[PDB]
């Protein structure tokens, strides 16, 4: 993953004409890869944050003008070519479209593919806590009024949970006090900044970690004190010792030089409280190390082994009857890194036949399919590489019109459609489903060969035309998992709804885990919950489903869950199952109680310590963590106390939350919410059990469809460590040092002979 | 029915070179695509070879040899490892000069003071064959290869009569606390010494011996409550590796105890398996001892054969 780096022409700002359905702007990205900027219509700049922007499409992609006004003025074809349109939103469902046209030649692609890169960074959105207060600070170095002025209500507003206690803060570093006068961004450099968010959130968490690590000697952290401090602390002690190893008194100087200010403290090899406070948000000291964010899992498994991330009724933009059906519903999700999309197809108009997508009976709007299948055409691989399943659902009873809509997959996919199977992997009884990596580009669709469910139990069979395309996944009506197990073809697959695999769930558990080994389920919600509620997806992935279908549009609990456990894996809708749900010589019960045999466990205990400028009034805030795992590991639900009315530095006197028995952490997943009083949310985050680290970390909350917020930060003191059963704790001391054991073993024998 | 089978053992001693040689006698050996995918391990362990010697001369303070060579250290020395994927033509040709070098061989002949692997000569001296442009890694270049295991990984094997679930674990002191979620039903434990061990100290701890550690493993080991009725088979890895320690390098300084002769590979390979059985406090249980070399598939498929007769007859 590389740090996200400007090209210099993205820096020196070309002209587009902005238009809205005349005015010319110069946008410019600043240095850190951070805003866009450009110099608006009334003289004053409106910044477009790049790490909330979904998507910069251009050429015959952008949206084209409609206005007859707009079009004559614009120059209206080699004008197709310079349109660029930056789509950006904290939904998938409402976006926020930025059309641009410019005005120079080959411009707009150098400029929408760079802007796409910074967009997609994973390195930009798991950077550390110290790039995201340069990012807050950026944001007041770019607002600027008429003369070119930082003005102080631009500051006020940033940090609202105080009023008072700002304009000293100000006053204590010589800058403009008053509320209605304006700095110059010449005296407000970073330097200024440090002293500025020094002077105004005071913070005696810190302290309390320097009195606690040695530091009775009240000024400096030595040296040797500060290695003693990482390779306790802040190292994760189930790491090996030759793999990661511990660090070097030649190596533990280069952050000194990199973090401590203070050359008369420097030059001693030793780091201040300044120099501390820094390295707490340092790019070193991360919740989250470097390679469990890029895509290092073993991607040559078969197609049964993999969490496939998916979307039930994709065409939606609110409940399933009231809502109005969009295509840009599939793009914005596609791009998220959704790998499952549903196309619910419907027989066309008499005189105009033309097959559309809609919901059955139920007055929802209709879109086309040839609009549809351009959209997931478009925009399938532009985040990952990885093979998109279109779950269509057939409704077309006239063998005619299927060969429209057989001819539309054909000519608008074209080369990425995988019509014949793969030539390693024949469609023979016994022989497994390919791997992700073996269909890098590839689109299954999935149709048929030749009360609570709603449209998806009353389906046509399918014709010669759309048999021939449907190869690898096809799906069969289910019987039973004896006659699932007899039959030994793996590439069928079945999908249930909610309700009959709930009750598939906890009759046989046991067998559902080994129908999963080698064939596919897809699991959707059923016909009741008619306002778009997702149910919770941990209760379908302790049993190995791989296409959990749920609602994309309404961010409850559950879709915060699923849009937070995909993005790791470098963002590519693909998790690895842990390795005994797909080994098919082990097998485990999902519903267990006790500590797998072959399976470590873990023992977290997560602890709140404090918290930075959460909100924007005074308001009490409280923090929740769950953690979603096998059921054995979800019993406990923790929270705090909330503050005394502090939104601003909020500390926290709290009892470690004890989670003593992870019995899969490789499948469970913490998640850190910080709410309001009264309930409303302020940011979440949600950290896998197997690469959380230990010591004093910082996490940075993200909102609720997972985009990084750029003020608001907890600070946990987490302990991940491995369980040791508390029959036999002692019998475990003598194997990690087992030359002291044995001097001490001889030692209680020999005293005993006197 | 099946077995499970425990390899237990420290920290580089031959665990999962074992494993290899099960895989290549009784499982799906090794064919021309699986020896593919270790060309990169090959080239890394090269490096790191090289990486660990290099940074071993000035702690030792040995000047090089010829000044023109000295010049080429600097450049390995910047090489990151993980990210070797090819094996160029600056980086052969340092290598290769700084191998001939009479200086670097006093420091691989003083290799007891810091921490390198044992297959450090069988590739800087094959160098021609590694570095051409069609390298097809050869069955014996994978067994040689070092991959460091963390955790527990569970292999079974099929033998025809009985499937043995060999057990593989790791060996450093943060990997012994995970080795308990493997003791439950437990048929036999493989303890695996590595003979040349008796003049290094560890990795994880720069002052402790190595065989002294090996020695109090195995005494922790067998002296459990839980370990009552498992037959214990100890073997001892590296037999190669003690011929050619014991001819300069002595037992007596490394252990007083040592009333035999001096460059003798066959009475030292006595005192050791003197020194192991002697940590028995009860004479009913007996234990299986066996010399080896993992490297060698004819000494582990006559190894082993005795080994699978001495389990089926137990049980
Ligand atoms: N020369 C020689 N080398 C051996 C022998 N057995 C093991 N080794 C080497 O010991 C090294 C480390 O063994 P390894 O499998 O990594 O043990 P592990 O770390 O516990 O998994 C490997 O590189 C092998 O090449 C042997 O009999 N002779
Ligand atoms: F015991 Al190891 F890598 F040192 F498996
Ligand atoms: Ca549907
Ligand atoms: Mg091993």
């Amino acid at each position: 993953l590389e740090p996200p780096t400007v090209v210099e022409t993205l820096r020196r700002g070309s002209k587009f004409i902005k238009w809205d359905e005349r005015n010319l702007v110069t946008l410019r990205v600043d240095p850190n890869g951070f805003f866009l900027y450009w110099t608006g219509p009334n003289m004053e700049v409106d910044t477009l944050d790049i790490s909330s922007i979904r998507d910069t499409r251009t050429g015959r992609y952008a949206r084209l003008p409609k206005d007859p006004k707009i079009r004559e003025v614009l120059g209206f074809a080699r004008l197709e070519e310079k349109l660029m349109t930056v789509v950006s939103g904290p939904d998938p469902v409402n976006t926020v479209f930025l059309n641009f046209m410019a005005v120079q030649d080959d411009t707009a692609k150098v400029w929408s593919e760079e802007l796409f890169k910074l967009a997609m960074n994973i390195l930009a959105q798991n950077a550390s806590r110290n790039t995201f207060l340069r990012k807050a600070y950026t944001k007041l170095k770019l607002q600027v009024n008429q003369d070119g002025r930082i003005p102080v209500k631009n500051i006020l507003k940033m940090f609202s949970a105080d009023k008072k206690r700002v304009e000293t803060a100000l006053e204590s570093c010589g800058l403009k006090f008053n509320r209605s006068e304006s700095i110059r961004p010449d005296e407000f450099s970073l330097e200024i900044f440090e002293r500025f968010l020094n002077k105004l959130c005071l913070r005696p968490d810190i302290d309390k970690i320097l009195l606690e690590i040695g530091a009775k000697g009240k000024p400096y952290l030595t040296l040797e004190q500060l290695m003693d401090f990482i390779n306790q602390k802040q190292r994760d002690p189930r790491l090996n010792e030759v793999l990661y190893p511990p660090l070097r008194p030649s190596q533990a100087r280069l952050l000194i030089e990199k973090y401590e200010p203070n050359q008369q403290f420097l030059e001693r090899d030793q780091m201040s409280m300044e120099g501390f406070s820094r390295y707490l948000g340092g790019e070193e000291n991360g919740i989250l190390p470097l390679e469990a964010l890029d895509l290092s899992t073993d991607m040559t498994q078969p197609l049964s082994a993999y969490f496939i991330n998916s979307s039930h009724n994709t065409y939606l933009t609110a409940g399933q009857l009231a809502g109005t059906s969009s295509v840009e519903m599939y793009r914005q999700a596609l791009l998220w890194g959704c790998r499952c999309v549903e196309l619910d197809v419907w027989k066309g108009r008499p005189p105009e036949e033309e097959p559309f997508i809609t919901h059955g009976f139920t007055m929802t709007t209709e879109v086309p399919l040839r609009d549809v299948l351009e959209a997931i055409a478009e925009t399938a691989f532009k985040t990952s590489p990885y093979p998109v399943i279109l779950s269509f659902e057939n409704h077309v009873d006239s063998a005619k019109q299927q060969a429209k809509m057989a001819e539309y997959c054909r000519s608008i996919f074209g080369d990425a459609l995988l019509i014949e199977p793969l030539d390693k992997y024949p469609l023979a009884p016994g022989v497994p489903l390919p791997s992700p990596q073996d269909l890098m580009g590839r689109i299954l669709v999935k149709n048929k060969k030749r009360t609570d469910e709603g449209t998806a139990s009353s389906e046509v069979n399918a014709t010669e035309e759309m048999s021939t395309l449907v190869n690898y996944i096809e799906p069969v009506k289910f019987k039973s998992f004896e006659a699932a197990r007899k039959r030994n073809k793996c590439f069928e697959m079945s999908s249930f709804v909610e309700t009959k695999a709930m009750e598939q769930l906890t009759k046989s558990p046991m067998e559902f885990v080994e129908y999963n080994k080698q064939q596919l389920s897809r699991i959707y919600p059923k016909g009741t919950r008619v306002d778009s509620s997702n149910y919770m997806p941990q209760l379908f992935w302790n049993v190995g489903c791989q296409l959990v279908a749920l609602n994309f549009q309404t961010l409850d609990v559950a879709m915060q869950l699923n849009a937070g456990v995909f993005e790791y894996n470098g963002r590519s809708g693909y998790l690895l199952k842990p390795e005994f749900m797909r080994r098919p010589d082990k097998s485990f019960d999902p519903f267990t109680e006790v500590i797998v045999d072959g399976i470590v466990a873990n023992a977290l205990r997560v602890k709140v310590i404090s918290g930075q400028f959460l909100s924007d009034r005074k308001v009490g805030i409280y923090v929740e963590v769950d953690m979603f795992g096998l059921p054995v590991d979800t019993r406990r639900k923790y929270r705090t106390r909330t503050s005394q009315g502090n939104s601003f530095n909020p500390v926290w006197d709290e009892e470690p939350f004890d989670f003593p028995k992870v019995v899969l952490p490789t499948l469970a997943s913490l998640r850190i919410a910080a709410f309001e009083e009264g309930g409303k949310f302020v940011g979440h985050r949600i950290l896998p059990v197997s690469a959380i680290r230990s010591g004093y970390h910082y996490v940075c909350l993200r909102n609720e469809a997972n985009q990084p917020l750029c003020l608001p930060a907890l600070l946990i003191y987490t302990e991940a460590s491995d369980y040791i059963p508390d029959d036999h704790q002692d019998y475990a001391e003598a194997l990690i040092n087992p030359i002291k054991h044995v001097s001490l073993m001889d030692q209680r024998a020999r005293q005993l002979a006197a | 029915r099946e077995l499970k089978l425990l390899l237990l053992g420290t920290g580089e001693s031959g665990k999962s070179t074992f494993i290899k040689q099960m895989r290549i006698i009784h499982g799906s050996g090794y064919s021309d695509e699986d020896k593919r995918g270790f060309t990169k391990l090959v080239y890394q362990n090269i490096f790191t070879a090289m990486q660990a010697m290099i940074r071993a001369m000035d702690t030792l303070k040995i000047p090089y040899k010829y000044e023109h060579n000295k010049a080429h250290a600097q450049l390995v020395r910047e090489v990151d490892v993980e990210k070797v994927s090819a094996f160029e033509n600056p980086y052969v040709d340092a290598i290769k000069s700084l191998w001939n070098d009479p200086g670097i061989q006093e420091c691989y002949d003083r290799r007891r003071e810091y921490q390198l692997s044992d297959s450090t000569k069988y590739y800087l001296n094959d160098l021609d064959r590694v570095a051409d442009p069609a390298y097809l890694p050869t069955q014996q270049d994978v067994l040689r290869v070092r991959v460091p295991t963390t955790g527990i990984i569970e292999y079974p094997f099929d033998l025809q009569s009985v499937i043995f679930r060999m057990v593989d674990v790791g060996g450093q002191r943060s990997e012994r606390r995970k080795w308990i979620h493997c003791f439950e039903n437990v048929t036999s434990i493989m303890f695996l010494v590595a003979l040349s061990e008796y003049d290094q100290v560890l990795v994880e701890s720069d002052n402790e011996n190595r065989m002294e550690e090996s020695k109090a493993l195995f005494r922790t080991i067998i002296t459990y409550p839980w370990f009552q009725n498992s037959s214990v088979i100890l073997f001892l890895n590296k037999k190669d590796l003690l011929e050619e320690k014991i001819m300069y390098s002595h037992l007596v300084d490394y252990f007083p105890e040592y009333d035999g002769p001096q460059r003798d590979a066959q009475a030292a390979r006595e005192f050791i398996l003197k020194m192991f059985v002697d940590l028995n406090p009860d004479s009913d249980k007996i234990i299986y001892s066996h010399f080896t070399c993992a490297t060698d598939t004819e000494n582990i498929r006559f190894v082993f054969a005795a080994v699978k007769d001495t389990i089926l007859q137990l049980n």
